[PDB]
């Protein structure tokens, strides 16, 4: 496929970065352009034209939507489904053995959200070099760096980013724990679930199939949903 | 056995991805490594799977593969692009203070739009009095004592800056994105939308 050193440098830089939202891209898109000075094509046209190019690689740039506010963001993501190397070659092992144990604790929860307290406990476990609590802390944190995990309220769930990395693999792991949105049929980490039945939706998918209606009703069971409907994502 | 294209394929693009995710620690990546890691049992082939993966590295990414000695079998990705943007700090810089100047301009944005001397002159050192003196003089700061020095932006900075910029330098100066401080964050973004009228 045609590749220009515009599309290169894109690369490079979306891959310092772990994941970006969709107008950063656009700024990055812009900004490759601005350092080599043609017609600034369009986003989609730009991304659609790389993939083509990575398709020998099978790996794309994938959009996907946030679980919190649903505002779009953009991944270099493997096509394959054993996708757990892309920190198993950034990480050592221990520091892999910790991501996996607070993997397996986010998706068992019913928040989506596993404690600091709660994953601190598994140290002992953890394969590989031995740690403690005072370096787990930190590598908790590094998580949150590199855009693999988001820390709300002393808890942590999965970055966006994360999931579109290895969705693929969480599901071929733990297809019991999993739970998958009833709009999208996608992974499911944290949304809302209705009390008649038990079926779960991605917070910003209860807010485009409940938008602008004045009385929301489970797609499934037809009873009124209990809880708050947010308003979907616009970029403004 | 019977390996198709895609398996090759897929072979070579987890031989890529191996030294782009090493690389960015400027490893630098041995072969023994390499051959333990991704190769595998596909070692027979490697030679092949090595160059497919330089091209790919070279035409997709825009890194050279070099062996950083001869006869050392270690390998570093070198960027083939255009130097500037992690760039120029090997070669090319701006005059030292105003790198000093970005951290004064920051570290009041930091405190609140305000900041005593005394404190700053704690941080400076580790021309720290005379440097701050006209960089007031330039109206890159302001020294009003009025109810000790008290310091804001003055305003020769809001047309050679923006409290964004000075957002985006604090998030470079140790990692972090502005998104981290939504306390400074939010008011850039109604100082942002405000440059536009
Ligand atoms: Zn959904
Ligand atoms: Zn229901």
């Amino acid at each position: 496929g045609v590749m220009t050193d515009v599309h290169r440098r894109f690369l490079q830089l979306l891959m310092t970065h772990g994941v970006l939202e969709e107008w950063d891209v656009k700024r990055l898109q812009t900004h490759c352009y601005k350092v080599h000075n043609a017609t600034v094509d369009k986003l989609e046209d730009f991304i659609n034209n790389i993939n083509s190019v990575l398709e020998s690689l099978y790996i794309e740039i994938k959009r996907g939507v946030t679980e919190d506010d649903g505002r779009p963001i953009y991944a270099l993501v493997n096509l394959a489904t054993t996708s757990i190397s892309k920190m198993a070659t950034d990480f050592a092992e221990n520091e892999l053995d910790l991501f996996r144990k607070a993997l397996e604790l986010i998706i068992d929860s019913e928040t989506g959200f596993a404690s600091s307290t709660n994953i601190l406990n598994l140290v002992d476990q953890l394969k590989g070099k031995k740690m403690r609590k005072k370096e787990a802390e930190q590598v908790l944190q590094k998580f949150v760096q590199n855009k693999w995990l988001i820390e709300k309220e002393g808890e942590f769930t999965l970055h966006g980013r994360a999931i579109l990395e290895m969705e693929q693999y969480i599901r071929e792991t733990y297809p019991d724990a999993v739970k998958i949105c009833n709009i999208c049929h996608s992974l499911l980490i944290q949304g809302q679930s209705c009390e008649t039945c038990g079926i779960r939706m991605h917070l910003p998918c209860v807010a485009k199939y409940f938008q602008s209606n004045a009385e929301p009703r489970c797609p499934h069971c037809n009873d009124y949903w209990p809880h708050e409907i947010p308003k979907v994502f616009d970029p403004e | 056995g019977p390996r198709s294209q895609k398996q090759l394929e897929l072979k070579v693009s987890e031989l890529v991805q191996f030294l782009l995710i090493k690389d960015q620690k400027k490893i630098p990546i041995k072969r023994a490594d390499i051959l333990k890691h991704v190769i595998g049992d596909y070692k027979d082939i490697f030679p092949d799977l090595f160059k497919r993966a330089a091209e790919r590295l070279q035409y997709v990414f825009g890194y050279k593969l070099v062996e950083l000695e001869p006869k050392s079998n270690t390998y570093i990705l070198i960027n083939t692009l255009e130097p500037v943007e992690d760039a120029e700090m090997r070669g090319d810089q701006g005059t030292p203070t105003t790198g000093l100047l970005m951290i004064v301009l920051g570290l009041i944005f930091m405190k609140g739009n305000t900041l005593k001397e005394t404190e700053a002159w704690d941080f400076l050192r580790r021309p720290k009095k005379l440097i701050t003196e006209d960089f007031v003089r330039q109206r890159y700061l302001e020294y009003r004592r009025i109810p000790d020095y008290e310091f804001q932006w003055g305003p020769r900075t809001n047309l050679e800056l923006s409290k964004m910029k000075v957002l985006k330098f604090v998030a470079k100066v140790h990692n972090q994105d502005p998104k981290d401080w939504p306390a400074q964050y939010c008011e850039a973004l109604a100082d942002e939308e405000n440059r536009a009228r």
